[PDB]
């Protein structure tokens, strides 16, 4: 429990990160990226307006936004390495899982050689990957606009967040409070921490579940269509679609994950009787 | 949940005939789909074992079954690396796969849960 | 010297009311001053650190 | 066990700043490492800060 | 205290004017019996662990809102278990020695983790005295078997779970049962034992392998942890008058920073040792023991010179004070044997269980300076001696130097 | 129900208290006196300690072997023991020798000879003793917790005296202590088990009747002590257990609180390895040593003097990486007793205690011994009805109460004796007699 | 500077008549300035412990030896906790100022150095 809900903070701090160093281009998206996820502060209760007013130091974000986004991007990614090296930490006193959910205390390897070597395939995988988007489609992840100096009149015909934050922008659009919104976008990231709770499963892992199986891919499919309803118009169909996916998502967590744990615990037990 | 929960209600079950009659061939298939027997493994092999009741429960196993089981545990993580299944003997047939472990786990929760009972008991 | 039954001299330390609540609370006057004047002095920091985050006079001048 | 021994993360500061053994008879010049480490948090906090108003 | 019988189970109570009662029952399931060598310390030891109807937890927790107490102990005759309670809830501690004798659960893990280490604990305790190991390896020479197993549970012959189950289905039985109730109500005891002990086994009485036979002989176990020594004489025919001779011969002091006017207590001065004559009688044969510890083997060697002449000074002549003083000696021993609970059940339950009527203190027969003298002649010129040593067991005497 | 407990005074002031059991035929006759150690100085600590010695080496009429043959003819025992603030001198005999037994106590109390070659003689035994209980581990713990937790006051010193003392004790000072403190109305004369009641005062008119009384006769149990937080580190690395007391100061045997302290200690209470039920108590620190092995052995204790007492806990252990979690969690139970307890932790312990008081006096010496010591310490022996009552009447928020103004945020005295490197400094316990979470 | 050369080197001044008349007393004064014994220690309880050799020479001390250095060691902390000197008999006197851990030191580092000579011998 204790890597995991670390590693959740590591996601928190990841999307942070990102999120200021893609302002620093002080491009198109770059400012009206930081103005609408900097405006969502606005809805705390009581000291929401003083609280963007002091995150911006000014009444727009302006160079003062630029300059303090620079530090703490800069700084950001430490955290991240010191939270990232305490979850391993976290995890040596149990060790890797593995595939089967067994212990593995009865057949250990040691990570190196067999590891090590291991890492490398799929480092060079990465890096023939890599290879293809940098020298050959650098742009084809970004937006456009963001070739486009930073214009505080013109507004963008669309603001759009990166790609890896469209499933949260999905959420927020869902609830039509905007405080509502806020806090389901949070939610979807924290209720991760209760995955140690809502799994009453007395097995670890998917491999011999195979309604949970299936379970998972639907959630996992959701998270992708969650993903796309981030950059469509808000416009219908995709508004009810977006509520729908919304409702999916955190059912997962509340209510199938339980269910279905509990009950595949009672058809494991009586199918091998 | 813990195996006092799960076997409680699995008996629920089993004493409805309405109930153990859908509910009984909806498990069997299950575990025919789950396919750990095609590991070699036998159904308790698979229960998490990192709890304190569990750890306790383990070590109360005959040291005969407790044997088996690290070679059944071994040998599906030979199976498991290598992408292989088991075949011939080394599949479970149904038979096979009997409750080793279920006794043992269920007099350690009886004592704990006995325990938290009676650690808030009030005299009248 | 030799028989550990009989203490060593704490005379020139002991008070006489070491088991009366006055005794305590001095103590804990001094404990409690200390805490205050730290919550005090870390107040004032982030306040007056903090404060840098805010609209520079620059910015205000041309609000 | 103490919960400050038994958790592997909270022991590790356990066994930097409370439970570490010391010699009973440290002057005041083993204070300086602890003034170094004041020195690099002032530094840290105040660099940072200059950082967001620097060019 | 009024011997009955409640549904096969012989039930002996006396009421008295007390708050407390003490609620005992006695097993034929001592060592003696023991089919395998520790068996009757580990069943012992395995009372009031988990039975069908009440978890040991949840007896302990209960046990503890009663403030009731529980002990247990070992004899060569007897196990014998007893609780100490208020005297209003006797039906509870009825209930529970039912429940302890029909329906124990016997399960591995409780031998390995709770009942054996246990055992163990408790000899390792015992034995840091080495008067107790030296009269224990006294009755090992002189028995062999039966009087000769030992009564504890030892590390070199382990007992196993099914070794106790087989132990316990023939004594946990109505023919091997006797119930002592002190200061509990005669009638009220017979009709709950009567209801509560009903559908126990009847079973077959429970016999010694093997008829008792005598034996001479030396011990020499080498400790590391003090030093002792017992001579011990085997009776083929147990008698009273072996009492009367045991305190005459005395050892211990009657009074604090003494040494005592006993023969034996005065065998001991100039030396920081100290003796006690014991004598024991098992029905059939007895042990006449003197056991003498201390921290000088060239001490112990000394008095124990000392202690077989006395002996046979004895054998030569007693005076008449000598004689009425053994009487007044004995008549307390008796006496306070009677009132300490874990003895006394003991005493009645050897009447319940075998049928030796118990000899009340105040008709312990006075015998003359003839018939002591007689006793200590028998002793002097046995043909079977047995010593024991314990401890630097180079240093120590051995039966031809005595 | 017991049989009532009879009490008669003599002239002197002598008090006689017996209680008959029909049912035995053993007699424990002896005097309980009001005075032991503490009522030395410095310079003769140790006398009522020497005394006892003595009082068995010979009368004005038997010498130590006729002393020593009457007893033996008798065919019970005598014994004797010296506290702090009590001297017992008793004999168990048969029912039928209980006017012999009287009348030998008497003799060695009022009439003994103090012999100058008798004195020489012991004062090399009890040079002895000095270097003998060395061994007797929780006598050594227990004495040096008396000697810190009452620092250089007469609670303080212990019952042998020091070994200058010893050297120098003389009759002339034997003589005057037992003059002083052994008087008719300090003393009383207790009868348990085969004894009549009327033909024991009649024995003690003819045997005690000419005892001393005392010029200011105060009530029966009359006593500032100052208690001092504070450590005594007896480390001894060659030894395969710690032993180690913790103690707060505690109550006196009248203080309105006696019978909370009790309870309080229940709540607690003991635990011991080898006991096969140990394991399965309903104390939380029971359960917390046993499940972690932190310990063989721990007993809690609420010793009561005329004016103070010392209230606390006995550990031992092996588990010498362990002793600071053994600490913690001990210290941390008792923190509870101030901030968590409520009735279902006070309603079990007082139903523990209920009976407890009870089946102590199981034996005519135990009786002998309650008889003696509450009327020595209260003036009168209460009644379990009495005893009952006071029980019933605490409750958890009296314990709260207690513990709140005794135990928390406290002064403790402590001893560590054996392989204590682990046992953290002074600051450290002491720091664990409070919460800061509450 | 292992012990053997420090008491070797020493030994040679000892030796030289001219050598010793100046050495001698120049080391009794340095001694007396070093002020070790004004905190109750002998001069071999200096000596850097923190070494295979010396804790060998440590284990091998006689047990009275051993545990009167422990006090010493705890008498000298306290002293330089609380900013005092010994007093009275806590001051070690010139006379007791002796060698008592020289002797095991010199063996221990005697069979090291054979060791590592014997480990370069060549046979002729
Ligand atoms: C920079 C940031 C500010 C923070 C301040 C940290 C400074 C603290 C520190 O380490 O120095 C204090 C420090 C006090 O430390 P201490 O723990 O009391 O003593 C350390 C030694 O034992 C002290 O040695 P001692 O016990 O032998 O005492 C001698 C010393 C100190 O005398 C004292 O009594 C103090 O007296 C002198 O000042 C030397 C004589 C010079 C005369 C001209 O002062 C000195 O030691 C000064 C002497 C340095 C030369
Ligand atoms: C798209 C939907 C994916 C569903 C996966 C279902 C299982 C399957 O077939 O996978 C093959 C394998 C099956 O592996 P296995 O370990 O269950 O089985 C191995 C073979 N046997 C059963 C014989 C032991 O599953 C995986 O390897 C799953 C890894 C999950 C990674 C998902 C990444 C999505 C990111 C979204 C984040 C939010
Ligand atoms: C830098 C900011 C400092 C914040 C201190 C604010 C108040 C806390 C305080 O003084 O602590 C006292 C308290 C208590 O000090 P204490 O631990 O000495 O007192 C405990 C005993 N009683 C409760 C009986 C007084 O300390 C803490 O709670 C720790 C927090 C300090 C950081
Ligand atoms: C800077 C401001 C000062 C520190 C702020 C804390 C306020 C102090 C009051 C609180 C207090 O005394 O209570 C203790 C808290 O201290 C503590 O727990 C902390 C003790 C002192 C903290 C400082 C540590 C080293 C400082 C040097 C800097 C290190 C370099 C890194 C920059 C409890 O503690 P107790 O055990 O005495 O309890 C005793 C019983 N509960
Ligand atoms: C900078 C980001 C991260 C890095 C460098 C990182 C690195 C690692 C490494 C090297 C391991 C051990 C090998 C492996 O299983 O892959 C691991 C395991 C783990 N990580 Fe991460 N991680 C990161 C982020 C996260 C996040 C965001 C989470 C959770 C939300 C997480 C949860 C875990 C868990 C639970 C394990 C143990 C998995 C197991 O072996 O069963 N980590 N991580
Ligand atoms: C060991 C830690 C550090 C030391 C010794 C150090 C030292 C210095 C020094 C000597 C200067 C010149 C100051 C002046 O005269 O104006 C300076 C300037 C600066 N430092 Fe650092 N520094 C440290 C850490 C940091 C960190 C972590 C940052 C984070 C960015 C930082 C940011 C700056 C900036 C922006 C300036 C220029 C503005 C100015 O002069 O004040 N420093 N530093
Ligand atoms: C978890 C912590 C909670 C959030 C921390 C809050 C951060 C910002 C809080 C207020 C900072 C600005 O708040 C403001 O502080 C400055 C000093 O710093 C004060 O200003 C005051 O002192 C300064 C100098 O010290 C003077 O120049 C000024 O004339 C005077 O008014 C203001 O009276 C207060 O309104
Ligand atoms: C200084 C700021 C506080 C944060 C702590 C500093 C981070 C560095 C910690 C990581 C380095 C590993 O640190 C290492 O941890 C273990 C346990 O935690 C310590 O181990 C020590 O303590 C534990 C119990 O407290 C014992 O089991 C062990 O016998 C002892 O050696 C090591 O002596 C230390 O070197």
């Amino acid at each position: 429990v204790l890597p995991w809900s670390i590693g959740v903070i590591i996601f928190l701090l990841l999307i942070i990160t990102a999120f200021m160093g893609y302002v620093l281009v002080f491009g198109q998206m770059s400012l009206w990226g930081a103005t609408v996820i900097c405006n969502l502060v606005s809805a705390i209760p009581w000291l929401g307006e003083d609280i963007v007013h002091f995150l911006w130091g000014g009444f727009s974000v302006g160079n003062p936004t630029l300059q303090r986004f620079f530090a703490l991007h800069y700084l950001m990614p430490f955290v991240l390495a010191v939270f990232a090296l305490l979850h391993l930490i976290a995890l040596h006193t149990a060790g890797s899982s593995n595939p089967l959910g067994i212990t593995s205390n009865v057949d250990k390897l040691s990570m190196h050689p067999y590891y090590s070597f291991k890492d490398l395939i799929t480092v060079f995988a990465f890096l023939l990957m890599f290879t293809l988007f940098v020298f050959f489609s650098p742009d084809k992840l970004g937006h456009p606009d963001n070739y486009i100096p930073a214009n505080p009149m013109v507004t963008p015909a669309s603001i759009v967040p990166e790609w890896y934050l469209l499933p949260f922008y999905a959420i927020l659009r869902a609830i039509p409070d905007k405080l509502g919104g806020v806090i389901a976008m949070v939610a979807a990231i924290l209720i991760l921490l209760i995955l140690p709770i809502v799994d009453r499963s007395i097995i670890r892992g998917n491999a011999f579940k195979p309604i949970s199986k299936l379970l998972f891919g639907f959630f996992i499919c959701n998270f992708l269509l969650l993903g796309v309803l981030g950059q469509v118009h808000i416009e219908p169909p995709f508004i009810v679609l977006g509520q729908i996916c919304t409702i999916f998502y955190f059912s997962y967590f509340l209510i199938l994950l339980p269910m279905v744990s509990t009950i595949e615990n009672i058809f494991f037990y009586i199918g091998s009787l | 949940a813990s195996i006092t929960s799960v076997v409680k209600t699995s008996e629920l079950i089993l004493k409805s005939p309405l109930l153990s009659k859908i509910v009984v061939p909806l498990a069997k298939t299950y575990v025919k789909f789950s396919g750990y027997r095609q590991l070699g493994f036998k159904m308790n092999d698979l229960i998490i074992e990192e709890t304190p009741n569990m750890q306790l429960a383990l070590r109360r196993l005959p040291p005969t079954e407790s044997y088996d089981r690290v070679y059944r545990l071994i040998r599906a993580t030979q199976f498991s690396l290598s992408h292989k299944l088991a075949t011939g003997n080394d599949i479970t047939k149904p038979e096979e796969d009997d409750h080793y472990l279920i006794p043992y786990i269920l007099d350690v929760e009886a004592e704990a849960f006995e325990k938290d009972a009676l650690d808030n008991l009030e005299v009248v | 010297g030799k028989s550990t039954y009989k203490i060593p001299d704490f005379t020139p330390y002991l008070k006489k009311d070491r088991n009366t609540d006055a005794n305590r609370l001095f103590s804990y006057f001094m404990i409690g001053s200390f805490g205050m004047l730290s919550a005090a002095g870390a107040k004032a920091t982030v306040q007056d650190f903090l404060s840098n985050m805010s609209a520079s006079a620059d910015v205000l001048a041309m609000a | 066990m103490a919960l400050r021994k038994k958790n592997s993360l909270l022991n590790m500061a356990n066994s930097y700043v409370l439970d570490s053994p010391q010699p009973s008879n440290l002057n005041y010049f083993w204070n300086f490492g602890s003034l170094l480490a004041l020195c690099l948090v002032i530094q840290l906090a105040t660099g940072i800060t200059l950082a967001m108003h620097y060019t | 205290f009024s011997t009955a019988e409640a549904a096969g189970v012989k039930v002996a109570a006396q009421d008295g004017q007390s708050p407390i009662s003490d609620l005992s029952v006695v097993l034929r399931g001592g060592s003696r019996y023991a089919t395998v060598p520790g068996v009757s310390h580990i069943l012992e030891k395995f009372a009031f662990q988990n039975t069908v109807p009440k978890s040991a937890l949840r007896f302990v927790r209960e046990l503890e809102l009663f403030g009731g107490k529980l002990y247990t102990h070992t004899t060569r005759e007897h196990i014998v278990l007893r609780t100490q309670f208020l005297k209003q809830d006797l039906p509870y501690f009825v209930d529970a020695f039912a429940n302890v004798l029909k329906e124990t659960k016997f399960q591995q893990f409780e031998l390995t983790e709770r009942v054996a280490p246990v055992a163990e604990l408790d000899l390792l305790k015992r034995e840091s005295d080495p008067a107790f190991t030296a009269l224990e390896a006294a009755h090992e020479v002189a028995f062999r078997t039966g009087l000769g197993n030992s009564v504890y549970a030892q590390g070199y012959s382990p007992v196993t779970l099914e070794d106790v189950k087989e132990f316990a289905r023939q004594v946990y039985a109505k023919q091997n049962v006797a119930v002592v109730g002190n200061n509990v109500v005669p009638a009220d005891l017979q009709q709950l034992v009567g209801t509560a002990f009903a559908d126990l086994q009847e079973g077959s009485k429970v016999t010694q392998a093997g008829t008792t036979t005598l034996h001479g002989g030396e011990a020499r176990v080498r400790t590391s942890t003090g030093n002792a020594l017992t001579i011990a004489l085997p009776i083929a025919e147990p008698k009273p008058v072996y009492h009367a001779l045991a305190s005459f011969l005395g050892g211990p002091a009657s009074m604090p920073w003494s040494v005592g006017a006993s023969p034996l207590a005065q065998a001991t001065v100039g030396t920081h040792t100290s003796v006690k004559a014991t004598y024991h009688n098992y029905g059939d044969a007895g042990l006449f023991a003197i056991t003498i510890k201390g921290d000088s083997p060239a001490e112990i060697s000394q008095v124990a010179h000392k202690a077989v002449q006395a002996l046979k000074d004895t054998g030569a002549e007693v005076t008449e004070e000598q004689a009425a003083r053994a009487y007044a000696k004995s008549k307390f021993a008796a006496a306070e044997a009677f009132e300490n609970p874990d003895s006394s059940a003991s005493v009645i339950g050897m009447e319940l269980l075998s049928g030796v009527s118990r000899i009340a203190p105040e008709n312990v027969q006075k015998f003359t300076p003839a018939e002591l003298s007689e006793a200590a002649a028998q002793l002097s010129a046995s043909a079977k001696p047995v010593v024991a040593a314990v401890g630097q067991v180079h240093a120590l005497p051995f039966a031809d130097e005595l | 129900v017991s049989p009532k407990t009879r009490t008669s005074n003599l002239k002197n002031g002598l008090t006689i208290a017996s209680e008959s059991n029909p049912l035995v035929q053993t007699a424990t006759v002896g005097v309980w006196i009001d005075a032991g150690s503490r009522n030395e100085n410095a310079y003769n600590n140790g006398t009522a300690h020497f005394f006892e010695h003595l009082a068995f080496k010979g009368t004005d009429k038997r010498s130590q072997h006729q002393l020593e043959l009457d007893i033996e003819n008798m065919g019970g025992h005598l014994n004797a023991y010296t506290s702090r603030e009590s001297t017992v001198y008793y004999a168990k005999s048969f029912k039928d020798d209980v006017p012999k037994s009287v009348e030998i106590l008497a003799d060695i109390l009022q009439h003994s000879k103090l012999a100058e070659s008798a004195i020489d003689r012991e004062r090399e035994v009890i040079t002895r003793e000095l270097e003998e209980v060395n061994k007797q581990y929780e006598e050594v713990v227990f004495d040096h917790l008396h000697a810190t937790a009452f620092m250089n006051q007469p609670l303080g010193r212990t019952i042998l005296g020091p070994r200058e003392n010893i050297q120098t004790i003389t009759n002339t000072e034997l003589r005057k202590f037992i003059t002083e403190n052994y008087t008719a109305d300090r003393m009383v004369l207790v009868g348990a088990g085969a004894v009549d009641h009327d033909a024991l005062v009649e024995l003690a008119e003819k045997y005690f009747s000419h005892l001393p009384s005392s010029q200011s006769p105060v009530p029966l149990g009359t006593p500032i002590p100052n208690f001092v937080g504070s450590e005594v580190r007896l480390r001894d690395d060659t030894m395969p257990v710690a032993h180690i007391a913790i103690a707060v100061e505690g109550v006196s045997w009248t203080s309105e609180d006696y019978y909370t302290a009790l309870v309080a200690q229940a709540i607690i209470g003991n635990y011991d390895r080898a006991v096969g039920t140990s394991r399965h108590q309903g104390s939380r620190l029971s359960n917390i040593v046993s499940e972690n092995n932190l310990a063989n052995s721990f007993q809690s204790f609420s010793t009561s003097y005329s004016d103070t007492g010392l209230w606390g806990i006995y550990l031992t252990s092996e588990n010498t990486t362990q002793i600071d979690d053994l600490v913690h969690f001990t210290l941390k139970e008792w923190n509870r007793l101030s901030t968590s307890v409520s009735n279902l932790q006070v309603e079990r312990a007082k139903s523990q205690l209920k009976a407890g008081l009870l089946l102590s006096l199981d034996g005519t010496t135990y009786v002998a011994e309650d008889i003696g010591r509450q009327l020595t310490t209260l003036g009168r022996r209460v009644t379990p009805a009495e005893v009952e009552a006071k029980l019933e009447a605490v409750t958890e928020h009296d314990v709260r109460a207690w513990a709140q103004k005794t135990l928390y945020d406290k002064d403790i005295a402590l001893v560590g004796l054996g392989p204590i490197e682990g046992l953290y400094d002074y600051n450290r316990i002491r720091n664990d007699m409070s919460m800061m979470r509450w």
